[PDB]
RNA sequence: GGUUAAGCGACUAAGCGUACACGGUGGAUGCCCUGGCAGUCAGAGGCGAUGAAGGACGUGCUAAUCUGCGAUAAGCGUCGGUAAGGUGAUAUGAACCGUUAUAACCGGCGAUUUCCGAAUGGGGAAACCCAGUGUGUUUCGACACACUAUCAUUAACUGAAUCCAUAGGUUAAUGAGGCGAACCGGGGGAACUGAAACAUCUAAGUACCCCGAGGAAAAGAAAUCAACCGAGAUUCCCCCAGUAGCGGCGAGCGAACGGGGAGCAGCCCAGAGCCUGAAUCAGUGUGUGUGUUAGUGGAAGCGUCUGGAAAGGCGCGCGAUACAGGGUGACAGCCCCGUACACAAAAAUGCACAUGCUGUGAGCUCGAUGAGUAGGGCGGGACACGUGGUAUCCUGUCUGAAUAUGGGGGGACCAUCCUCCAAGGCUAAAUACUCCUGACUGACCGAUAGUGAACCAGUACCGUGAGGGAAAGGCGAAAAGAACCCCGGCGAGGGGAGUGAAAAAGAACCUGAAACCGUGUACGUACAAGCAGUGGGAGCACGCUUAGGCGUGUGACUGCGUACCUUUUGUAUAAUGGGUCAGCGACUUAUAUUCUGUAGCAAGGUUAACCGAAUAGGGGAGCCGAAGGGAAACCGAGUCUUAACU
RNA sequence: AGGACCGAACCGACUAAUGUUGAAAAAUUAGCGGAUGACUUGUGGCUGGGGGUGAAAGGCCAAUCAAACCGGGAGAUAGCU
RNA sequence: UGUAACGGGGCUAAACCAUGCACCGAAGCUGCGGCAGCGACGCUUAUGCGUUGUUGGGUAGGGGAGCGUUCUGUAAGCCUGCGAAGGUGUGCUGUGAGGCAUGCUGGAGGUAUCAGAAGUGCGAAUGCUGACAUAAGUAACGAUAAAGCGGGUGAAAAGCCCGCUCGCCGGAAGACCAAGGGUUCCUGUCCAACGUUAAUCGGGGCAGGGUGAGUCGACCCCUAAGGCGAGGCCGAAAGGCG
RNA sequence: GUUUAUUAAAAACACAGCACUGUGCAAACACGAAAGUGGACGUAUACGGUGUGACGCCUGCCCGGUGCCGGAAGGUUAAU
RNA sequence: AAUUCCUUGUCGGGUAAGUUCCGACCUGCACGAAUGGCGUAAUGAUGGCCAGGCUGUCUCCACCCGAGACUCAGUGAAAUUGAACUCGCUGUGAAGAUGCAGUGUACCCGCGGCAAGACGGAAAGACCCCGUGAACCUUUACUAUAGCUUGACACUGAACA
RNA sequence: AGCUUGACUGCGAGCGUGACGGCGCGAGCAGGUGCGAAAGCAGGUCAUAGUGAUCCGGUGGUUCUGAAUGGAAGGGCCAUC
């Protein structure tokens, strides 16, 4: 999981 | 009948990495880089017998353009003179003449020269 | 192939390439991708071509003067040194026997000469005519082929 | 000759590159097979309360594991075979047994056969805990042995409410129970998928669950078909035929009649008399033939050369109903084990019979002829047949005949005709399969293949569990498996010595590739900018020589030159994919149909199943073709259209 | 007396830093909340997959949950790479 | 970001216009040699050769012809211990796939020719398995409770043993148990592997030893939640409930 | 008090209290092809469902639409 | 206003200065009465705002004490990787160049540091679109169905009005 | 404006336009008509839009078929919905 676009 | 593929793909790369000897690296190691290097060098070794004919006539003119002057007369001039001349001597030899044989090159020199006068 | 339906890994995230069997035949151990089967061979050959094709050796045989002619071949007892001296008294060897009735004593002396084969006209094929040197038939025997060809 | 100046300039290699020589690592390749795969021909088709399958724990001169066996424990008795050598394997050793018959080994028949497990005396966390009753011993402390589960059927004795009775209870006898690869019959019964979506339909009565049986099962002796002629139970194969039909008339599904074959078998109860126990078949005693379970004999060769070794080369012999196959120091008909062939069973046993005993009852005459059934209404299902005009079969529900002076069927229905007798039952063969046993075969594999397993593999290991699941072969002919010496830690490792044909075959062992890592030698390389090559090319080193010019290696300098794959209008692309090497890895197979090539026959061509001492021959059942037109009747080199054709 | 107050054991997890190929597939350090109750904990038992359980977050049901795991239908299908 | 609007140097022509003659310039064209396709016509074929004309960039894709691998027949033949297959160099040869000879290694197999059948050809699939690189002799060596010295043993001692100091826990980091594990316990011996280093040490390898009950616990008697359950009731079967 | 084990602890969930509604006991209701079991060894001051959410002052108008409750005349309407 | 778009509405308080906070106005885009309205002591690891105290939060950092980093000895990884002989600039170009063109600079090789670039590494984009893909959820979408409910027939009879 | 039903039945040389299914134009034949004295004209409308395949089912006719035979049902063919 990560911050996305 | 099952057949195994190990005696002939063992003969088949060994042929293409000794073509590769001499390349750095892996080029001349490792068959998946020597395949590409082969083959470039192949594409190279067909080009470049073309250029080598260009190559050439380019040093011989100059070498008759040098020797030419040194009598002078340009190189335009010159071979413009042997062809009213109807001399056939072709570029190949007179760029010879001209280092091997100067006194012979004033003598074909003097003769367009009458040529054009 | 043995064992389980089991997916090997998630389809994704991993990073390695997807995998669906353990058993695809890509994978070792995995299964042939076009395994054989048990078949039949045979093929159909028309009575008329099996016929046909026959006559051509039989015909060739002449020609190439590898066909013998007798009136009797026979041996008085089954001992294979008996035949062995009579093919050797005619310089026979690679023979191929055909008798139009099967003397058991002949049958008997040919089994061990591997060089020699006997047969009862009935029993004609076309590779071994093809395949020994020479070809011995008697009187009787041409007959009964003559007949069985017609 | 000296000094100064100017110009030009080799010898450096910390390391690196290319080539070559020699190594390491690693385990490809080749060769091999005591392991697999698919079959053919036979056998067997079960085991269990007389305690199974599968286990636990024991058992040796025995520390472990495997194999066997069970407190009588790698074994005991007896009958046979056989015997000069034996006491299973890793695996030696120790202590012993035996040699003309009581060593061992092989076969039949017996004995022993712990504990768990249907597990059965009760219980239970499998391999454990706890008894009751009755016999017998006793050393008075206790021992040994047998029996005691449940259910079904039958019998005896007991016995309520309840007088009789019945339910119930106790005891005895007989049977079942559980396991197992496929095949078989029945009860239930999906979805993914196809339909280019999807709901009828398909997949499919498939997968799967449950019940029951046998060596096979099921079916079976016309209330059947046919067509005015006739066939004659059931089952299986080839046609008929991808036809007639069914079908959101879509995708698809798909007969029968009739013909050719394999095999061939018919009977009984619904009932009395006559004649009796004649047919036939079940059990079981005996005998003959034959197969099985151990076996026996089983021919014929030496010289010389190479070699570590002869089975090879060369020379001269011999056997053969045996030249199948395997082994022996390299490739053996004659060295060995076998093979062809001829023989053998005390005992048990599968079959064929013959026959004893028990059970059965054959033949004749008269009579009878399967009712909540056939049929119907309603809802479903099976038939190729989806309710359709839908015959026929089954039945959850409600009804309901006639019964040989009668009923069923012939694809809605009616008439005539034909054909057959439902509502009771039994029955071999042709057919399906292979957990398992024996022999033999392969244009099957050969250690990343063949089984998951060539090896102590359903193991190690992983998961709570159901369950998942590996890697791992090769010294040599023979261990002759390296005495002894030296360095070293009374090490690891190594160097000699010795064995051997070989030790660079040394157990980390046949061959031993590549990636990858080194040591040495020749050349280049520290003022030089990029897909690292290509064309030209000096110099150097090493060899050859026609002696100034050839080969191999390197490559200062110089022209040109932005990897490969994929996908794209277009990629140096800064789009994708690949760290490299070695092994594996993707247009197959079966059956129909059409076209082309080629071969045979030709207005004809060809057989399928099957038979066959079997790639032959037989079998022409069928199929395509030589005639078309029409929806069809029908006509026919014509036909349809139309009243008729120009 | 008290779902009373302060605060250890015990139960929890509000903030920050560290760690993030970790000492650890959820921790440590310094602070933090409850702490006689709708408390906490040992042993045993019961509920099962369109099902359970849920002071309700689609939360939990063996490091897995808008339908667990294992085996089978099964080589499902893939006009896509 | 840096001359950055001739490619650069540089140019007063080395710019522009007009005319003219030379020369350079491509895989175009010509010359010389070789190969192959398609036509036309014949020394004459009998299916190939000769003369001549013309053609020969190529993806998707169509058509034609071949090489090589394993296996079956020819083959009870031929080659091979006077050295096969396989591995590794070299030379020759064909248009190519390839072929042939031979030095070294290896140590028992191979197979002509013509036919037959395919598990018949690999660089890619974030392909599968094994081996070996790179980063790199880099990060890290797991609580900041702490060590120092003398003597011993030993091939070798920061780490082992003994001693004297120092430090740390002390509602535990002491002591005894259950659950769980199952020989880790004690003694002798060894240091290959394991221990994040060395090791003489060890919970490591090897051999031997060690667990003693009328009173502790289990077993046993009695029951909870709950489980099973003769008959029974219910359910297509399997089973459910009691 | 409780909650998203593993990024959210809260204003969310629960709560005592309030209201509507169902249930006369072989209760309604739930799990079960069924037997049976829970509700409950309870009995309307009891039990189930729904909404609101201590306490204080309060909770106004609409029955046209959808739902529920009562009615039965007439129209229509299945098997039969 | 946990609701107000325009909107930092307007006025007042607090500050030198206040898009937040508090009070008030009512133009309520689009509050409102048990999917409750309006108050409310106590309580809360609850949201917002202000003040005292305190302070390295800060102006603006300095020094010191330990553990790493650094050197030496022993042991010894990993992500990644087409191959590399792996400079700047301007242009060109699948349109943002270490590798092309022109041009400038540059002896060969380490060690300690910093991260601007290698469209750096990790994950077949989770946003968007597509597929006659999937799942789960809703409803007066379609077709079914468990359950509930109606009637007829059966089990099911007698007499009378 | 008068008289009428050619808004006919069976065919059709030959063309145009569509990938196809299809769509369009048409002289002339046979039968039987209307107008015109006659030659002649008429197979709807100055032309180009006013429309929907197959399946399924309905209605009328018919010299076809009719599961043993004679019928019938059902099917075919023709017109039309
Ligand atoms: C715009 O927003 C983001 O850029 C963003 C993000 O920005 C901080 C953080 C996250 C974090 C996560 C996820 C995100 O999508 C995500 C996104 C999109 C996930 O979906 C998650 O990924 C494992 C998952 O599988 C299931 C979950 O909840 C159902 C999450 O809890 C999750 O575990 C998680 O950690
Ligand atoms: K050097
Ligand atoms: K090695
Ligand atoms: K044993
Ligand atoms: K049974
Ligand atoms: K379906
Ligand atoms: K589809
Ligand atoms: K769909
Ligand atoms: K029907
Ligand atoms: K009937
Ligand atoms: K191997
Ligand atoms: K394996
Ligand atoms: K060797
Ligand atoms: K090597
Ligand atoms: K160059
Ligand atoms: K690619
Ligand atoms: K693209
Ligand atoms: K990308
Ligand atoms: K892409
Ligand atoms: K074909
Ligand atoms: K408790
Ligand atoms: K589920
Ligand atoms: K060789
Ligand atoms: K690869
Ligand atoms: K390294
Ligand atoms: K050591
Ligand atoms: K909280
Ligand atoms: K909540
Ligand atoms: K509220
Ligand atoms: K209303
Ligand atoms: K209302
Ligand atoms: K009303
Ligand atoms: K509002
Ligand atoms: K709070
Ligand atoms: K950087
Ligand atoms: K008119
Ligand atoms: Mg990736
Ligand atoms: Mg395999
Ligand atoms: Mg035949
Ligand atoms: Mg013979
Ligand atoms: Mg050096
Ligand atoms: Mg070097
Ligand atoms: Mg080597
Ligand atoms: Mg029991
Ligand atoms: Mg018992
Ligand atoms: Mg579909
Ligand atoms: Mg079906
Ligand atoms: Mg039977
Ligand atoms: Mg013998
Ligand atoms: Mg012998
Ligand atoms: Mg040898
Ligand atoms: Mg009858
Ligand atoms: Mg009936
Ligand atoms: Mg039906
Ligand atoms: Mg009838
Ligand atoms: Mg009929
Ligand atoms: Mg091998
Ligand atoms: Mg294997
Ligand atoms: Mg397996
Ligand atoms: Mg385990
Ligand atoms: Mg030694
Ligand atoms: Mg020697
Ligand atoms: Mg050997
Ligand atoms: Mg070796
Ligand atoms: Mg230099
Ligand atoms: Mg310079
Ligand atoms: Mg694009
Ligand atoms: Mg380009
Ligand atoms: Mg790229
Ligand atoms: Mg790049
Ligand atoms: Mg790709
Ligand atoms: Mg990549
Ligand atoms: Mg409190
Ligand atoms: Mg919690
Ligand atoms: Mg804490
Ligand atoms: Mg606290
Ligand atoms: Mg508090
Ligand atoms: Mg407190
Ligand atoms: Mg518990
Ligand atoms: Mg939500
Ligand atoms: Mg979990
Ligand atoms: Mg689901
Ligand atoms: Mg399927
Ligand atoms: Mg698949
Ligand atoms: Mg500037
Ligand atoms: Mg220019
Ligand atoms: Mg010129
Ligand atoms: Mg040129
Ligand atoms: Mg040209
Ligand atoms: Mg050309
Ligand atoms: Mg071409
Ligand atoms: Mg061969
Ligand atoms: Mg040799
Ligand atoms: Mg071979
Ligand atoms: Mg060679
Ligand atoms: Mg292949
Ligand atoms: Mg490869
Ligand atoms: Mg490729
Ligand atoms: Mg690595
Ligand atoms: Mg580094
Ligand atoms: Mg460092
Ligand atoms: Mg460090
Ligand atoms: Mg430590
Ligand atoms: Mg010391
Ligand atoms: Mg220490
Ligand atoms: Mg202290
Ligand atoms: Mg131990
Ligand atoms: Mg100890
Ligand atoms: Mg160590
Ligand atoms: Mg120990
Ligand atoms: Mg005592
Ligand atoms: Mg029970
Ligand atoms: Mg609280
Ligand atoms: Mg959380
Ligand atoms: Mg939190
Ligand atoms: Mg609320
Ligand atoms: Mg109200
Ligand atoms: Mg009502
Ligand atoms: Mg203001
Ligand atoms: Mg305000
Ligand atoms: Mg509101
Ligand atoms: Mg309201
Ligand atoms: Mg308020
Ligand atoms: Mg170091
Ligand atoms: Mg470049
Ligand atoms: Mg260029
Ligand atoms: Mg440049
Ligand atoms: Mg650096
Ligand atoms: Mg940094
Ligand atoms: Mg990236
Ligand atoms: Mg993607
Ligand atoms: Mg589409
Ligand atoms: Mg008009
Ligand atoms: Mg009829």
């Amino acid at each position: 999981a990560a911050p996305q676009k | 009948a099952r057949v195994k593929r190990g005696v002939i793909a063992r003969a088949r790369h060994k042929k293409i990495l000794k073509q590769a000897k001499g390349y750095y690296g892996a080029r001349s190691r490792v068959y998946r880089v020597a395949f590409q290097a082969v083959i470039k060098a192949g594409q190279y070794a067909y080009r470049d017998r073309r250029q080598r004919k260009r190559q050439f006539r380019q040093l011989w003119i100059a070498r008759i353009n040098a020797a030419a002057r040194q009598n002078g007369i340009s190189y335009s001039k010159f071979i413009n003179g042997l062809k009213k001349a109807s001399v056939e001597i072709d570029r190949k030899i007179l760029a010879d003449i001209a280092v091997f044989d100067k006194v012979a090159f004033t003598a074909l020199v003097e003769k367009a020269k009458a040529a054009l006068a | 192939v043995t064992g389980s339906g089991k997916k090997p890994w998630r389809q994704k995230g991993t990073g390695r390439a997807r995998s669906g069997s353990i058993k695809s035949p890509i994978w070792r151990s995995g299964g042939v991708t076009f395994a054989a089967r048990p078949q039949d061979h045979s093929q159909k050959v028309n009575k008329k071509m099996y016929r046909g094709a026959l006559k051509s050796i039989l015909s060739e045989l002449v020609r190439q003067d590898r066909l013998i002619v007798v009136e009797k071949f026979s041996v008085e007892a089954p001992k294979t040194k008996l035949l062995a001296q009579k093919l050797k008294d005619m310089a026979l060897e690679d023979v191929l026997i055909i008798t139009g009735e099967l003397d058991e004593n002949l049958f008997l002396a040919a089994r061990n000469l591997h060089k020699v084969d006997v047969r009862d006209a009935t029993g004609i094929d076309p590779v071994s005519l093809i395949a020994f040197d020479k070809v011995v038939m008697t009187a009787d025997a041409v007959k009964q082929v003559e007949e069985m060809l017609a």
